[PDB]
């Protein structure tokens, strides 16, 4: 019953253990519950994406037995829970609120391979949201140069424009 | 032109960005205190990361020559001066250089696959064949003795030095047992030596056969790699002209 | 990895969430294969695998997943049906050719193409020893045909590096299956195993090699037999010095067993035939087997066994009989030089080893030895040693000790000299080690005496300028004999606390020194890392790949070693570097090696400034980052050392001005200061002075002026015997004896003329 | 920037200070700016964990060189404020008085902005001396 | 002079000796460049009698006394 609250940095050897936040449940309360009743109300949003990532990293020294944000296109569409990111680049869709708050935080990360087509749908097409937070980055000037993914992008959504019905 | 620095927050370039980052991450490790790996790693895993693939290859290049055991000197001017890392270097950049030739073998290979004119075969001699039939397998004109499986003795020679596969080579050198002349032993011999020493009296006798008779043959290869043996003038030119 | 049934099914449903199209879960399927054979779903991962080809045949990677699968599985055949269609498609990575290698292996298949599959494989990855067993099972398996070509591989591997022990093992044993001593013996005559010999079932399989082979030729009388017998026996002592360094007893006594029935069995050897070498071949067996039997006494006496004394004296006097063992002299006959070198380095190593110990059991007191010698040289100690060691086992007529009723041994106490001797020869085949070393420095500081690091560092390392270099370099430029000298000083200096604390604690008498087979981490690991990147970086024999890494923590390292960006060491070890260097600068009279020392001492003294200003605020030292340092803040100064400190550093500017060239301002400076060593300065520059002034011609001017310096000269010296008369200390702060400074004072008073006496201004 | 002081750094002095040194007093003179990157200040508060703090040390010494070669170019309230941040009530006294006192042979009457910046300057520097130890006697 | 103002040990006596060799070796080879063109005569500050004398003194510190390299009453050969 305590397996909920508190919860240290997650430190496994090669038993089986079983703790920290919500034990493979949803990744939104799981997350809400780390932000609500885990660390101090003095750490910040960085500290507690931290905080679990090396939770559900696998550098913790063995096994991980956490969750992993799944960037949510219906209801909890990614791939798998609790992988670190040396196991999750392969093919494995990364979040997207993790992203934005790299990305508020600082733009001097990767971004190359980040940015996952999907705009929150199970389908790659409609760029609608993508694209207006894309310009938006743009016009704030937090982008970086490689006009290769603004042509793309700009040539689907013609072309799905142009096969819905649309011109100007 | 150049990646400068733009006026505050605005649009950089990848490259740059993840190697700024990555000095960030060793000069935080710098001030933690703990003793960094090599950023040169940490540029290389950033290049293969990234989409680029010329550069990402000509970095693992420059990684790979650079990863010599080599001492560290301490300016230009010292490493001129020094002798013995000169040598050392050159040496290290003709077995990179044979390496270099050996990937692209294997990237030749690679792209002409298995079934198109007896593609590669696993092994290093196997290889070294295929690369040779996929190149020349007519019998070029000027053959000495025989032929190992109707394949250009040669050329296979020639191709194995360029190559630097000196166990491929002694297979090669095992299986042509009546298919040579009376050089199997001094081949063995100068592929085993790394200093090259096959009996001075043998060299010369070698070299004074070159200059006499292997002078005008139809074989570019057989004479590459007779002059490679007897150690004759410092440059010899038959076909290699050609963007090569 | 947390993975169960329900996990994998709501993993399953969070990915066919994630697509909505029939093309994209197809597409999808590499990774619903891998759920279903982790939820046990062989039938299911298949048609996953066959969904995702319809929509994306012809790749390698879903081809390797696909024979990966399958051998995890056990379809054998069906893993090597993909791994060839993988091949024939793209044979871009070679683990296909490798795992097909592998299954082959496993399944013992005689035929051909199996024997070109191997063959092929094993000129693809020539190392691992896992297929390197598999190819060598197959190919004996086989039969000539795969023996011919797996010695021509064992070949060219060889000839590309160094082989393995494991591999060399291998090749004799095959060698020994089909009965080829000869060849065996061709293999191993090879001077590359030196090296390789530290594995204890190799080298008994050359012994038994060995034995077979002398058996086989018991009808020929040359010095191949000789030799072979003597790497047999080189053989069987680093067995027994392998298993006393390893941290077993049992495995130790047998090895102690086997050695003392090979030395029985060769006892013969000297009565036989040849018995020229042969004598220094039992010498050399007699002195390794009293240093094995000492090893192992030490060893008991740190397990606790009985009393500290009993257990040193029998030690002590084991090596003093093999100091005492005749040294390797001129050899009548040759042909067993390859067999001879390396004993006699052995033999010179013991030696060296032998008269630290008994020096540093010794200590001062040399009655020591002697006591030892009537006491524990009769046959109740060896009894009495023999009981110790083997419990009371084996019988007395094992040894010589017992073959020969030795009961009085004559008294010799080794030299200066030939110790220095001995351990140059121990050195020039050791090529140095750092805790070799530090052994070494540890022992000269409990014995008193100046370790003559100098030439240790010349022979096991290449020889460097000691003139002004920098510090901040990891070159070999830079890295300089004499901070090497340093670095080891103060290593002995941090692992000194252990020797002064543990033993005496304990008791009062405890055997000082370990010796090497018995040795453990003293200082920290990190230095010994450093050191060993250091070694590999100036030997330029590192792995490609990781020389970059090294050389980068060397570079890390060197600042906070060295002082130079910022460091938190303590200042005890920096005040003893800098008076280290002090007094080694004014002992030798090089003007290149005074000025670097000098200048390294400025350099600590700038580096401890801000330590000292730390400490003026009533702060501790923090403790340095990474452990190298034995000394922490417990270690720290007081307030009341900062006038000596600055005492010391201003003697330090004035000897260094005076090494410079500013005369005047060395001797105001040495005025200044009111330092005995201050006074004999002045004394030996006026002492120079009137020298140089006499070497001239003396007309008229340069004569007055003579005799002026002669009467300076006069009343210095006779103010310096006045305080040494008042304090006599003058002797054991200065390193030159009274003596000289009467034979001066009398010189000078013969100079100037029968006018006055001793003790005269 | 701090990237590229990491290695300029490693350069030792050549003739009179050091390259380093001029190129960020050079970029910090261009820029003008100092609230996340030195620290931020209420109102006469010291000094917080920059950027460049929280990697190299002799902030306060490099803060106030830097003052000292904006002073000696032409530059008072940014001056003022970098000494207010360094906590130095001597020289920021000192450069109040060195500021003040040709404008004292002038008028004083409000028609420009040297008034304005004047009174507000001594408003800053009174605040300081209240709020910790003033100069000297 | 350093050297010998100290300690003697084998290393210091053959380094010495290498020291010695190189000395005799670079004086001979100054002698045979003042011997081969006259511009050595001018462009020398040191006269090649105190460099014959210093010459001699290092062969009779060696010990040699032949005329295969550096002889007695002559500089070149």
């Amino acid at each position: 019953v305590f397996c909920l609250l508190s919860g240290t940095p997650v430190w496994r050897s090669s038993d089986n253990r079983s703790i920290n936040v919500c034990s493979q449940l949803d990744w939104k309360r799981t997350l809400g519950i780390h932000l609500w009743y885990m660390l101090p109300p003095t750490a910040t949003v960085a500290q507690a994406l931290h905080m679990y990532e090396q939770a559900f990293q696998e550098q913790e020294g063995g096994e991980p037995y956490a969750c992993y944000p799944l960037p949510p296109y219906l209801e909890d569409c990614g791939f798998s829970f609790g992988d670190d990111p040396s196991a999750k680049f392969i093919s494995l869709q990364r979040d997207v609120c993790v992203h934005l708050l790299k990305l508020y935080s600082e733009r001097q990360y990767d971004l190359c391979q980040l940015l996952d087509p999907s705009s929150a749908t199970p389908d790659p097409l409609d760029y609608r949201l993508s694209w207006h937070m894309w310009m938006v980055l743009q016009a704030l000037n937090y982008t970086h140069l490689s006009g290769h993914r603004q042509g793309m992008l700009h040539a689907s959504y013609a072309a799905q424009l142009e096969n819905v019905g649309l011109w100007e | 032109i150049s990646e400068s620095g733009a006026p505050g927050r605005s649009s950089l370039d990848n490259v740059e960005m993840a190697y700024a980052r990555q000095m960030y991450m060793y000069n935080e490790k710098v001030v933690s205190g703990h003793l960094q790996p090599s950023l040169v790693d940490l540029c290389t895993e950033a290049a293969e990361r990234l989409d680029d693939k010329n550069v990402s290859d000509l970095w693992v290049m420059v990684k790979q020559m650079t990863d010599v055991p080599l001492i560290p000197a301490s300016d230009t001017l010292k490493s001129r001066c020094s002798g013995q890392m000169q040598m050392a270097f050159v040496r290290q950049a003709l077995n990179y250089l044979e390496q270099s030739y050996k990937n692209y073998t294997l990237i030749s290979v690679f792209a002409n696959l298995q079934q198109a004119q007896l593609g590669g075969v696993p092994g290093t001699y196997n290889l070294v064949r295929s690369f040779l039939n996929i190149r020349l397998p007519t019998p070029i004109p000027g053959l000495q003795d025989g032929e190992i499986e109707g394949y250009p003795v040669w050329a296979l020679i020639y191709y194995c030095m360029r190559c630097g596969d000196l166990m491929a080579a002694q297979q090669v050198v095992n299986r042509a047992q009546h298919q040579l002349g009376d050089f199997k032993n001094c081949f063995q011999e100068y592929i085993h030596n790394k200093d090259r020493r096959l009996s001075p009296t043998t060299e010369n006798k070698l070299r004074l056969h070159y200059r006499r008779a292997v002078r005008a043959s139809t074989d570019p290869y057989k004479r590459a790699v007779y002059c490679i043996i007897g150690r004759c003038d410092v440059s010899d030119n038959h076909s290699e002209v050609a963007d090569k | 990895m947390r993975r169960s049934k329900a996990e994998i099914q709501r993993y399953v449903e969070n990915a066919q969430n994630s697509a909505s199209s029939p093309r994209e879960k197809s597409m999808k399927g590499f990774l619903f294969a891998r759920l279903y054979y982790e939820a046990k779903e062989y039938e299911l991962a298949k048609r996953s695998v066959s969904s995702y080809i319809s929509v994306q045949e012809r790749d390698p990677k879903a081809h390797r997943f696909l024979g990966q699968l399958f051998e995890i599985e056990g379809n054998v055949e069906k893993a090597v049906g993909c791994y060839k269609r993988s091949l024939e498609l793209n044979p871009t990575q070679k683990d296909l050719t490798l795992r097909i290698a592998e299954l082959i292996c496993t399944l013992n298949i005689k035929d051909g193409r199996a024997e070109y599959w191997v063959e092929r494989a094993s000129k693809l990855f020539p190392g691992s020893p896992e297929i390197y067993r598999l190819k060598e099972q197959l190919l004996s398996s086989q039969g000539e045909a795969g023996w011919n070509q797996l010695f021509d591989l064992i070949q060219a591997e060889l000839f590309a590096r160094p082989n393995d022990v494991y591999v060399n093992l291998k090749l004799v044993d095959l060698f020994l299956s089909n009965q080829r001593l000869e060849e065996a013996v061709l293999h191993c005559l090879k001077p590359e195993r030196r090296a390789l010999r530290t594995d204890i079932e190799w080298c008994s399989c050359v012994v038994r090699v060995f034995k077979e082979y002398l058996a086989s030729k018991q009808g020929q009388k040359n010095t191949n037999m000789r030799m072979i017998t003597k790497e047999l026996l080189l053989a069987q002592c680093d067995v027994v010095f392998l298993t006393l360094s390893k941290k077993d007893v049992q495995k130790s006594k047998e090895a102690l067993e086997r050695f003392d029935q090979a030395l029985l069995s060769v006892k013969q050897s000297v009565s036989g035939t040849d018995a020229s070498d042969l004598s220094v071949t039992f010498y050399e067996m007699r002195g390794h087997y009293y240093m094995h039997a000492g090893t192992l006494l030490l060893k008991m006496a740190q397990s606790c066994e009985v009393q500290w004394k009993a257990l040193i004296e029998p030690a002590a006097l084991c090596y003093l009989l093999a100091y005492q063992v005749p040294k390797p002299k001129s050899k009548p006959v040759k042909g067993d030089d390859n067999g001879q070198g390396f004993l006699e380095e052995l033999a010179f190593d013991r030696q060296s080893k032998s008269g630290h110990l008994l020096l540093t059991l010794s200590h001062g007191k040399q009655n020591f030895i002697s006591e030892i010698i009537e006491t524990f040289a009769n046959q109740c100690g060896q009894s009495i040693l023999l009981k110790f060691l083997f419990e009371d086992n084996l019988s007395m007529q094992d040894s010589f000790m017992g073959s020969d009723d030795i009961s009085y041994v004559e008294n010799r106490v080794p030299d200066l000299s030939e110790l220095s001797q001995h351990d140059n020869g121990s050195l020039r085949i050791h090529n140095g080690d750092l805790q070799h070393l530090t052994w070494l420095g540890l022992q000269w500081h409990f014995l008193s005496t100046l370790p003559p690091l100098r030439k240790w560092l010349k022979q096991i390392f290449p020889r460097v300028p000691q003139e002004t270099s920098r510090l901040e370099s990891n070159i070999p430029e830079s890295i300089c004999l004499l901070d090497l000298e340093v670095f080891l000083l103060a290593v002995v200096q941090t692992s000194y606390l252990q020797l002064q604390d543990n033993n005496t604690t304990a008791d009062p008498n405890r055997p000082r020194c370990l010796p090497l087979p018995i040795c453990k981490q003293l200082f920290t690991d990190r230095q010994r890392s450093w050191w060993d990147a250091v070694y590999s970086l100036i030997t330029k024999k590192a792995l490609p790949g990781t020389s970059a890494k090294l050389r980068s923590v060397i570079q890390h390292d060197l600042t906070t070693l060295r002082a130079q960006e910022k460091h938190g060491l303590q200042p005890a070890v920096l005040v003893n570097w800098a008076r280290g260097l002090h007094k080694t600068g004014y002992s030798l009279n090089s003007f290149y090696d005074q000025k670097e020392y000098m200048g390294r001492c400025v350099h600590y003294w700038k580096k401890l400034l801000p330590l000292l200003d730390l400490v003026k605020q009533k702060k501790s030292i923090p403790e340095p980052v990474d452990p190298l340092f034995k000394h922490f803040h417990n270690k720290d100064i007081k307030v009341s050392e900062v006038k000596d400190l600055e005492d010391e550093a201003c003697i330090a500017f004035a000897t260094l001005d005076l090494v410079d060239g500013k005369t005047e301002d060395a001797i105001i400076a040495f005025e200044s200061v009111k330092n005995v060593v201050a006074y004999w300065n002045l004394a030996l520059i006026y002492q120079r002075k009137a020298e140089e002034i006499e070497n001239d011609c003396l007309p008229a001017e340069e004569q007055e002026e003579f005799q002026e310096c002669l009467l300076k000269c006069k009343g210095f010296l006779k103010m310096i015997c006045d305080e040494y008369s008042a304090y006599p200390s003058i002797a054991t702060s200065l390193p030159v004896p009274v003596e000289t400074v009467f034979e001066m004072l009398d010189s000078v008073k013969q100079s100037l003329g029968e006018a006055m006496d001793d003790h005269s201004p | 920037a701090l990237q590229y002081f990491y290695f300029l750094r490693n350069e030792k002095d050549n003739q009179g200070e050091s390259m380093f040194l001029r190129c960020v007093s050079e970029l910090v003179i261009e820029s003008r700016e100092f609230d996340m990157l030195l620290g931020k200040l209420e109102k006469d508060g010291s000094r917080k964990p920059g950027a460049i703090d929280k990697f190299t040390r002799d902030t306060k010494t490099i803060i106030n060189k830097v003052a000292s070669v904006a002073e000696n170019k032409g530059l008072f309230e940014e001056a003022a404020k970098l000494y207010d941040l360094a906590k130095n009530p001597d020289k920021v006294l000192e450069l109040t008085n060195k500021l003040l006192s040709p404008v004292v042979s002038q008028i004083s009457a409000p028609q420009s902005n040297r008034e304005r910046l004047k009174n507000m300057a001594l408003a800053i520097a009174e605040r300081y001396k209240s709020q910790g130890v003033s100069a000297e006697k | 002079e350093e050297i010998e103002n100290d300690c003697l040990p084998a290393e210091e006596q053959e380094e010495f000796q290498e020291c010695l060799l190189k000395c005799k070796g670079f004086l001979k080879m100054i002698c045979d460049e003042y011997s081969a063109y006259p511009s050595i005569a001018t462009s020398l500050p040191v006269p090649v009698e105190t460099v014959f004398e210093m010459l001699d003194s290092v062969k009779q510190s060696l010990g040699e006394a032949m005329d295969d390299h550096s002889p007695a009453f002559m500089e070149n050969h």
